[PDB]
């Protein structure tokens, strides 16, 4: 019988005691988030701090996907703005950073 | 096919059974720490850091630690809490306390102190976290 | 942009401290980078 | 600062300087006594 | 061997708890004979010369949990159902894959 | 509640954003930081 | 199938060969120096342990 | 470890029937007859006692 | 260095690894803290000689199953001596042996010179000579040895029961307190108390057995025992079980 | 107690500690990009 309305279900349900096992994979052990977290001082890129806040690797496969999408602005954000946004001064005459 | 929440290998569970303890479990995570005097200039030891003892300390509460620098059993812990207060002598003394991860939230189940294979003061802290099916 | 004589090292550039920083381990011990370690030998041999 | 010997289950007071060794049993495994603080469990 | 040097039987529970290595002291009888080109030989035997410690597989014939009844295992805080067959190395249960 | 999006304060949203600022990190939805015209970052949890 | 026995026998054969090789070097040094050697000291228990 | 207080499926009290159940088994009752004698009509309640393994009995063999 | 609040104690934040003004919230430095580093949550002759010394310390320590902490302490003691160079003339094996003795003394688990000599090629005499020289070189000192410092090892090596070890400890401690053994080496006193307690117990050990394990001549034991034997009933604990009564202990 | 000029950790090359600024950039650890030092070689060297 349907629990919401109490109406009988047109189809009869196969029901019975079956031995179930709970696996060690809990969601609380896998959920993680990263938003402006700790970065490596040498690499100036994301790394885990005191949690799993290290971010997701935006690998070659994701870059190729975003290239196919043509989302050059989002591609730039993920590969630059979201990882190591930096600016340097460069000389126009010698092209070297000043 | 009860309302589609079990589609693609998903399962729908009876919340009342879970409330009755169906598949409820306990997760025990054991943290081990030792104090080693390798290098005469450095001497790490278990003791709760104090404002006068350490030149710099965070606003984080160390109240969970006992005078021996170890948390007692039956105390709730989280990522904001310290389970072990360890301080190393500088070449003032620096603090090297052991904090839990933000995901680690439970109650200290047991805390044992011993001398390990190296003969150094050694301790194991078992944290009990109860995992309700969700 | 390129000259044969520039292939010979007559003056060695020293990377900034950020490229080869001094990490802190086992307390306040400033653990120098591998580059700083070799730069120390370079300057020692240079003075010698 | 009371520890319970894991072998003889005897409560003994130990300082920072004296060793972990049990006063009477000599056993070197000590368990911290359960906190006297109040912990509330909702019976859910 | 305790810090003071007092030898004591190591229970596997203690090895796991204290991160010890469950090892058995290995001794060998050695006989030294010396000849000094004077048609004479001196024979000296070093009985039970210590040569090292062999890690012991739990519940093997050389393990302390050998022949112990289930009640005795419980007294030692050991599970009677535990099959053994593994080594405790620095407190870690190490199993040798065939 | 852990992830954030930087919204530019505009007359369209000045009042709505002012509310999220006072709500802060303790109450969701809220905000983590304020970036002034000067480019300086203020953590709302430190001084609300 | 090399079980715990054959596997440890392979190690113990190598470690014991190293132990005896070590005893020779130590004993020979004392013999070369012209003095007898204490067998108890020549053995380095660290090799097998 | 120990017998559930409530039957997971329906909430019937079964936590007070374990020693009663064991007594019936000691009295040579079949597992079905013992469950019937206890009044566990629904198979969901029967599943509780018929399949329970009381490990607390074994855990109490270790010193406190 | 808060730009707006000069002389403000910035607060370190692990959430992003930055320092924030304690009374404004202004974040100073983007993410300069490196939270992971803060909160845990072809060989020179001198180095080769030092390495060789370390290999000897680990070998000698293993012979007597000394814990790794004592080895670490010995290596640090050796390094200081080796670097201080007041014993530069002495052999590294002698220095290592004396450092090992000092480490045991500093750790509160003294090993007799005969025991350290038994595991090292260096004789007791040279270790004793190097021992005092190192103390001067290190400008340090070690706690005086006591009779109870050897009871645990000796009684265990003698396989004596816990009560016999406790009785020997009380007998030796009370004998020292009563000053019944003036000038006698604590090892000699400990061995005599062990002999007395052993002879008074079911597990009876000969002076030779005790002498061989404790490293004391039976004559030295006999003399020390002869001094304490007349006061044995005062030395034995009140709460002790006598297998052989004190009145029936060997007279010699 | 402080870095020395003309040394491997010369303060001109960059910021030495996070709570500091280099004299050449007058900027913090993140603001300072770091700068190069140079070792004049008494004898020219082949570049590997
Ligand atoms: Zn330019
Ligand atoms: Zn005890
Ligand atoms: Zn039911
Ligand atoms: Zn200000
Ligand atoms: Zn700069």
């Amino acid at each position: 019988y349907n629990g919401f309305t109490g109406r009988k279900i047109t189809s009869q349900i196969f029901i019975g005691p079956t031995y179930y096992q709970r696996l060690k994979h809990m969601v609380d052990d896998k959920i993680h988030s990263r938003a402006r977290g700790p970065i490596q001082i040498l690499n100036r890129q994301p790394m885990e701090g005191r949690s799993r806040d290290g971010g997701l690797r935006f690998g070659e496969m994701e870059r190729d996907c975003q290239i196919a999408h043509g989302a050059a602005q989002f591609l730039r954000e993920r590969l630059f703005e979201a990882s190591d946004p930096y600016q340097v001064h460069v000389c126009n005459l010698c092209g070297i950073m000043a | 096919s009860y309302t589609g929440y079990n589609q693609e290998d998903s399962v729908i569970m009876n919340r009342s059974a879970v409330d009755r303890g169906f598949f409820r479990s306990v997760f025990y995570r054991s943290y081990k720490e030792q104090e080693s005097k390798k290098g005469f200039d450095q001497e790490e030891v278990f003791e709760k850091p104090t404002r006068e003892t350490c030149q710099g300390m965070r606003h984080a509460i160390y109240d969970k630690l006992d005078d021996d620098g170890l948390i007692a059993p039956g105390v709730r812990v989280s990522g904001d809490d310290v389970i072990i207060g360890k301080t190393v002598t500088l070449p003032t003394k620096r603090d090297c306390s052991t904090f839990l991860r933000t995901s680690e939230t439970g109650i200290v189940d047991q805390v044992m102190v011993t001398l390990n294979q190296e003969g150094y003061k050694f301790c194991k802290i078992r944290v009990r976290s109860v995992r309700i099916p969700q | 942009y390129a000259r044969p004589e520039w292939m010979i090292v007559t003056v060695l550039p020293v990377p900034p401290l950020s490229v080869r920083p001094a990490v802190v381990m086992q307390g306040s011990a400033r653990n120098q980078d591998d580059l700083t370690h070799k730069l120390a030998d370079i300057v020692k041999i240079n003075n010698q | 600062m009371i520890y319970i010997c894991g072998e003889c289950h005897t409560e003994n007071e130990i300082k920072s300087r004296d060793p972990i060794r049990c006063r009477e049993c000599g056993y070197r495994i000590m368990y911290k006594k359960r906190t006297k603080r109040l912990v509330v469990f909702d019976a859910r | 061997w305790e810090r003071d040097g007092a030898p004591s039987p190591m229970m596997p529970n203690e090895a796991r708890l204290r991160n010890l290595t469950y090892s058995a002291p290995l001794y060998v009888d050695i006989t030294k004979t010396v000849i000094k080109e004077g048609e004479e030989q001196l024979q000296t035997q070093h009985q039970k010369t210590f040569i090292g410690k062999i890690p012991i597989m739990l519940r093997s014939t050389y393990c302390l949990l050998n022949g112990l009844t289930d009640r005795d295992l419980c007294e030692l805080n050991e599970c009677p159902l535990d099959p053994g067959g593994y080594f405790i190395i620095n407190g870690s249960e190490k199993v040798l894959i065939a | 509640a852990n992830m954030t999006f930087a919204e530019i304060v505009t007359p369209f949203n000045i009042d709505r954003l002012q509310e999220l600022v006072r709500r802060g990190n303790s109450q969701y939805p809220g905000a983590k930081y304020i970036i002034r015209d000067n480019g300086d970052r203020i953590d709302l949890r430190f001084h609300p | 199938l090399d079980l715990a026995g054959p596997l440890l026998a392979f190690l113990f054969r190598g470690m014991f060969k190293n132990l005896l090789k070590e005893v020779r070097i130590y004993a020979q040094k004392f013999i070369d120096r012209g003095k007898d050697f204490n067998l108890e000291l020549a053995i380095k228990t660290r090799i097998i342990s | 470890m120990i017998i559930p207080v409530r039957c997971f499926t329906c909430g019937k009290i079964v936590g007070n029937k374990w020693e009663a159940y064991l007594g019936l088994l000691q009295a040579e009752y079949t597992e079905g007859d013992a469950l019937d004698a206890l009044g566990l009509k629904r198979y969901c309640c029967r599943r509780m006692l018929l399949a329970h393994v009381d490990l607390i009995e074994k855990l109490l063999n270790y010193a406190p | 260095t808060c730009p707006n609040h000069p002389d403000a104690i910035l607060v370190e934040d692990y959430r992003a690894g930055d320092m924030i003004c304690p009374e404004c919230g202004l974040v100073v430095g983007d993410r300069v803290i490196d939270v992971g580093s803060e909160w845990r949550t072809t060989m020179s002759s001198s180095d080769r000689a030092m390495m060789n010394a370390f290999k000897e310390i680990t070998t000698m320590a293993d012979r007597i199953n000394l814990p790794r902490n004592i080895v670490d302490r010995t290596n640090n003691l050796f390094k200081q001596v080796y670097e201080q160079k007041s014993l530069k003339g002495r052999a590294n094996d002698a220095i290592a042996s004396a450092c090992l003795y000092i480490a045991c003394r500093q750790e509160g688990v003294p090993r007799t010179f005969k025991e350290i000599c038994a595991v090292s090629r260096i004789s007791k005499k040279e270790i004793g000579r190097c021992f005092k020289l190192i103390l001067k070189a290190l400008e340090t000192s070690v706690d005086l040895i006591t009779t109870g410092d050897f009871m645990s090892r000796f009684c265990s090596n003698l396989c004596l029961p816990k009560q016999v070890q406790m009785a020997a400890t009380h007998i030796a401690r009370k004998a020292v307190e009563l000053d019944l053994v003036p000038g006698r080496s604590p090892i000699s006193v400990a061995a005599a108390a062990i002999y007395m307690a052993s002879q008074a117990s079911a597990e009876k050990r000969t002076q030779k057995e005790i002498g061989d394990i404790a490293g004391v001549a039976d004559v030295t034991i006999r003399q020390s025992y002869r001094l304490i034997y007349p006061r044995a009933p005062d030395l034995f604990p009140t709460d002790f079980k006598f297998d052989t009564p004190v009145d029936k202990l060997p007279q010699l | 107690g402080r870095p020395k000029l003309g040394g491997l950790m010369d303060p001109r090359q960059g910021v030495i500690e996070r709570t500091g600024r280099c004299q050449t950039c007058a900027g913090n650890m993140t603001e300072c990009p770091g700068h190069f030092g140079h070792i004049e070689l008494a004898k020219p060297v082949f570049h590997v």
